[PDB]
């Protein structure tokens, strides 16, 4: 349809529209026109991505400002869905306006997802892929080939073919999903990664993950190309604090330092070798360092620093190199004795938590390393590596960890803590000391974003409570609200199971995981639901270890044998590719009527973007509240930090963290309003968390379902599934849950 | 191609319309 | 209001009946009745058990089907132990199928159901069926899972290629593959996958399948079928029947080869020419000229006569006028007649009485 808001014409790609979608679009436009941030929570059974793209694209195409759009999702798989929705929306616009308007929309991701080189795309880790591409694209190979054609260094035909054509002609006008982008680039032998990265400044809408906006290592290059007045959308940002914290965190092991000394020794040997034969390089670098230049002025735009900048760009010192680490050998000695100090700090016998200031003071005492040189460690190493012609950098890889640690601990002092533990795994014959640099404040990484951009929309399906995100992340919103779906007939049955058919309490507390009664009670619930679930059944566990133990217990008990008769058993595994194959099989078995059951972790890879709608999900079995491991030094430090700063009680945050994951998994079962499923929360502690669930889920949870038994939940499920299989009466939803164009106009008349 | 169909919201599309054919039986014949 | 509540519900029940258009229906049918006999059919949600009730209603369906579709034929298949078992060949004899169903009623259901095996067997049974017939498969499904040896999607594509149509009656909930089978096979319509909610609704679902299915506009198979109307003979001494080779007293004489047949309607065992009586065609005329529904008269206007036109039953005085009128002839009818005029009779008595 094509309807009107106060003055903005918006073309919806569907003939019908939900009341929630229209209200969602109206609120978004109000936020955009008034300026500022907002937090909008729309249910999962209502199209959110299409509504966002429909309004925002229309907004950019109508107003004189022509503000760009930045779309942030949490995983790469979501970028594809957003791009597919964008393609569908733009195709509708091209057919209704009579022409293809000037529009470019591209997704962004790593080389590993976009490498077409037959020999470099066959790697099992992205770091190696980046290294090989850099070797063929840094320009060292091209310059050597220019001087002497006989050089055996190779290139990438994809990267080289781009230089023939201009940046504005890399792709035709339109929207390019990754599936479409790779196909187009393969037929013309071009690099999708370099095409995308060189077209961000030209895109009307750019879609990437949160790691490309919050992580300083990969963000600064991308951030410098996007505009300052663009529309910023945070899609599915209910777990954004976790991304913000891992961006400024690091871990050091004994193996890391043992591998760092070898690299430092190799670096010293390389410097000596270069000193004998070709010494002009060292002097040339030293001269520029004395002048006051940094990596930006020395490195060409074609090459990248060896050590990614680990701190936010606003905290990097703009002064010249301190002079202590100005020469190659002096920096190596500086680096070596820093490694030695780290090694001697790994021999503690009890957990030590210290501020970055205390660590710096002790470092300045035992050795004589000051704060300022430590801040330039990463910046200097990238220069030394660049000037040493280090064609293979396998030896020096470990030094990137030491440099990253050095530049972090010397930069930030508030909101950061250094934990040293003699036991990474308490269940080990021999201690394995670990050193963790943890970020406690989640707003440090997101502070630049909320200041650089004027308007930001924070939207998600299960982002509740809405007051805690402004508290946790220091930002203020013009409006924060959650919509309740106007579903004519109840489509999802949320239930809470507190005990088994024997009326014995059930819980997923880790200390009683190996309990014959709780294990058998959960297994009986799994089997009984597997008997009435028609097609698909997803089961989420609080942790992977809990799932591993209980599944093994079920095998001995024989509970799995009963499940095998009705459905196939697919299990989430640590390997990502194997889990992807499990998802493919699970979907296939759901489609052909064989029936499948998928056991996954609530805080795992499956729960962070994979949706189980229609037949892929008809029942969700939340086995326990997904609490973290409370006896974690990092979490306890974060809980203490939040309590003192933001006045958040430790239990409140722990419950909030657990519920934001339980609700996260619940909302992945409804796509439209014709979708239905049963949500069962199997834990006695869930009974008092109804007020903590999202508003649209809490409204559907009845007072009788707050504490059910397994038999009483099965009987209700059987009745509900039977009821949802009947032909819905169109008149019951003709104008109360689904709107035609005429109905929408009426709603615009009565309101005004 | 296949991915696009799955991502689309079916409930918001036009309802299926039957395409059944009608027959109008004229009645006129000679006597026995 | 309670009495008014009955009236408004009656009006709502009549709302669906108001829309009646002379759709083109396939009178000559060829049905394949598939029954589920697996472990899932031993449950007790249907008394005494699912197997017992389904077989009983299958017998009733067989009786009703051949009563109102005399020139059709049926075949019965069952799913047992992950295999499709044939229990009745395609035939026009309603007694053969009832006997087969009665025999099935004894054996205990066990094993897993296989839609692909049943669908493949049904595909093979409908191969020697003329192009003017409507090939239909009515599956009574009770399980929530399917164990198949091959790809069910390929079978569904084959079914669509052969112009077979599938109706599925499920017992507990919606199965994804069954919905696809009933949708990709019925030109996108999603109304042919029905899930009952109680015993009473099941009887209605079985009764609904008796009527012929309206045809699609783009599926044209129009043709003239050669039929024969034999003359019944009364003989003094028995004679051999050409169909069963047994002594019977009298039988209809085929007009193309003079061979006698025990019962009608059947294809003659010699000339392969269908033998039917004129009544067998007259049993289907009400499906081609359906009687246009009757609409109640508002009490504002004045009525014609105090009593029913056809049954001379005085209309009660009572709020809601107890009169229904035929627009073609404009003769008021009592509430009782209208049900009998549209379900048992199929000609409006008022229209017939009017001279032209
Ligand atoms: S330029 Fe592109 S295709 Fe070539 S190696 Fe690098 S990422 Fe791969
Ligand atoms: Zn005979
Ligand atoms: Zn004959
Ligand atoms: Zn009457
Ligand atoms: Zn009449």
């Amino acid at each position: 349809m094509k309807f009107y808001i106060d003055d903005l014409p918006v073309l919806f790609p569907y003939p019908k529209i939900y009341p929630e979608q229209y209200n969602y679009m109206c609120d978004i436009k109000k936020t955009l026109d008034v300026g500022g941030n907002s937090i909008l929570e729309m249910p999962s059974g209502t199209g959110k991505t299409v509504s966002l793209l429909s309004l925002t694209i229309a907004y950019q195409m109508h107003y004189p400002e022509h503000r760009k759009i930045i779309y942030c999702s949490r995983t790469m798989s979501e970028i594809e869905k957003a791009l597919v929705e964008l393609e569908n929306l733009m195709d509708y616009r091209t057919k209704e306006l009579g022409y293809q308007e000037d529009f470019r929309g591209l997704g962004l991701t790593s080389r590993k997802n976009l490498c077409l080189h037959p020999e470099v795309s066959k790697e099992r880790k992205g770091t190696v892929v980046d290294e090989k591409c850099r070797r063929m694209t840094n320009g060292q190979a091209k310059r050597k080939l220019e001087e002497d054609p006989e050089a055996n260094v190779e290139l990438c035909e994809y990267h080289e073919n781009l230089y023939n054509i201009e940046v504005e002609d890399y792709l035709p006008k339109g929207v390019f999903s990754f599936e479409k982008l790779l196909k187009y680039c393969e037929e013309k032998t071009l690099c999708p990664y370099f095409i995308v990265r060189r077209m961000i400044s030209l895109c009307n809408i750019i879609i990437y993950s949160y790691h490309y906006l919050l992580d300083p290592k990969i963000a600064e290059r991308v951030s410098n190309e996007v505009s300052k007045d663009s529309i910023v959308i945070f899609d599915e940002a209910h777990n954004i604090d976790n991304v913000c914290i891992e961006s400024l965190s690091l871990d050091l092991t004994t193996d890391a330092l043992r591998r760092a000394t070898r690299g430092a020794n190799a670096l010293d040997e390389r410097i000596s070798e270069v000193r004998k034969v070709d010494s002009q390089k060292l002097q040339d670098e030293y001269e520029k360092l004395v002048q006051g230049l940094h990596s930006a002025d020395i490195l060409t735009d074609q090459e990248e620093p060896f050590v990614e900048t680990p701190v936010l760009p606003q905290d990097l010192l703009t002064e010249a190199i301190p002079g202590n680490i100005r020469r190659a050998e002096h920096f190596v000695s500086f680096l070596k004795r820093l490694i030695e100090y780290l090694k001697t700090r790994m021999k503690v016998l009890h957990v030590i938590s210290e501020t970055p200031k205390s660590f710096l003071q002790h470092l300045k005492q035992l050795t004589f390393i000051e704060r300022k040189p430590l801040r330039f460690c990463s910046e200097r190493l990238s220069l030394l590596v660049r000037t040493l012609e280090v064609t293979e950098v396998e030896d020096f890889t470990a030094l990137k960890d030491i440099a990253t640690f050095a530049t972090l601990i010397s930069t930030y002092e508030e909101g950061f803590l250094l934990i040293i533990e003699p036991y990474e795994i308490e269940n080990a014959a021999v201690p394995n000391p670990i050193m963790r640099f943890t970020c406690l404040d989640a707003s440090i990484a997101i502070k630049p974003v909320f200041e650089r951009f004027s308007s930001v929309i924070i939207t998600s399906g299960t982002i509740s409570p809405l007051d805690m995100y402004p508290r946790m992340l220091n930002f203020k919103t013009v409006l924060q609200k959650s919509y309740a779906m106007t579903l004519a007939k109840k489509s999802f049955l949320p239930m809470i199971i507190t005990k088994g058919s024997d009326q014995v309490a059930i819980s997923s507390r880790f200390e009683i995981r190996n309990d014959p009664s709780i294990v058998r009670n959960y297994g009986s619930m799994l089997v009984e639901f597997a008997k009435i679930t028609p097609d698909g059944m997803v089961v989420f566990f609080p942790s992977y270890l809990y799932m591993e133990s209980i599944v093994s217990m079920w095998q001995t008990m024989g509970i799995l044998d009963e499940v095998w008769k009705h459905k196939l058993i697919l299990v989430e595994t640590p390997d990502a590719q194997e889990t992807s194959l499990a998802l493919e099989t699970y979907r296939k078995a759901c489609s052909n009527g064989r029936g499948a059951i998928l056991l996954s972790v609530a805080r795992g890879k499956v729960s962070e973007g994979i949706d189980f709608d229609h037949q892929y999900g008809r029942t969700v079995l939340m086995i326990g509240i997904p609490f973290q491991y409370t006896e974690s030094r990092i979490l306890k430090a974060r809980l203490e930090f939040m309590r003192e700063n933001y006045r958040i009680r430790e239990n409140d945050f722990l419950s909030f963290d657990a519920m934001r994951h339980a609700a996260q998994c619940l909302g992945r079962v409804l796509r439209g309003k014709d979708d239905y499923g049963v949500m069962v929360l199997a834990d006695r502690r869930f009974s008092r968390k109804r007020s903590q669930l999202p508003k649209w889920i809490a409204q559907g949870l009845s007072d009788a379902d707050l504490n059910l038994s397994t038999d009483m939940a099965i009987s209700n499920t059987k009745q509900f599934l039977r009821t949802m299989a009947q032909p819905t009466d169109p008149k019951d939803q003709e104008g109360v849950s689904v709107w035609s164009y005429e109905d929408l106009i009426k709603h615009q008349n009565s309101r005004k | 191609n296949d991915e696009r169909n799955e991502l689309k919201i079916d409930d918001l599309n036009e309802s299926y319309k039957t395409n059944y054919a009608i027959i109008h039986l004229k009645r006129n014949a000679h006597e026995k | 209001a309670s009495l008014v509540a009955s009236i408004v519900e009656a009006r709502k029940k009549r709302t669906a009946k108001k829309n009646i258009t002379p759709y083109q229906r396939g009178i000559i049918r060829s049905l394949i009745l598939t029954l589920d006999c697996s472990e899932a059919m031993l449950e007790k949600d249907l008394r005494p058990n699912r197997h017992a009730m389904i077989i009983q209603y299958a017998i009733d369906f067989v009786h009703e089907f051949f009563d109102q579709n005399p020139i059709s034929q049926m075949g019965i298949i069952i799913m047992r132990n992950g295999l499709a078992q044939l229990v009745s060949q395609v035939s026009g004899n309603p007694q053969d199928h009832i006997d087969a169903l009665k025999s099935i009623r004894k054996q205990e259901p066990k094993g897993n159901p296989s839609l692909q095996n049943a669908l493949e067997m049904a595909r093979g049974l409908l191969l020697p069926v003329p192009a003017h017939c409507t090939r239909e498969v009515l599956i009574v499904f009770g399980s929530l899972s399917t164990t198949d040896p091959g790809d069910i999607h390929q079978t569904i594509d084959s079914l669509v290629s052969e112009k077979i149509r599938v109706k599925v009656l499920g017992l507990s909930a919606q199965v994804a593959i069954c919905k696809e089978l009933c949708k990709a096979t019925n030109y996108g319509d999603e109304s042919f996958y029905k899930i009952l909610l109680d015993e009473t609704h099941l009887k209605e679902l079985f009764n609904e399948a008796v009527t012929p299915l309206p045809v699609n506009k783009i599926n044209k198979g129009f043709t003239l079928v050669k039929m024969g109307f034999p003359t019944r003979i009364f003989e003094d001494t028995p004679t051999f029947c050409s169909c069963h080779s047994k002594l019977v007293y009298g039988g209809y004489f085929c007009p193309n080869c003079h061979s006698k047949v025990c019962s009608l309607p059947t294809v003659c065992p010699c000339c392969d020419l269908m033998l039917i009586l004129s009544t067998h065609l007259a049993r289907s005329y009400h499906h081609l000229m359906p009687l246009k529904t009757f609409a109640e008269v508002p009490t504002t206007e004045k009525f014609r006569s105090e009593d029913c036109f056809s049954c001379q039953s005085r209309f009660p005085i009572l709020l809601t006028s107890s009169r229904y009128r035929c627009e073609d002839c404009k003769q008021e009818f009592c509430v009782d007649c209208d049900v009998f005029i549209h379900e048992i009779l199929h000609n409006c008595p008022g229209c017939e009485s009017k001279p032209v």
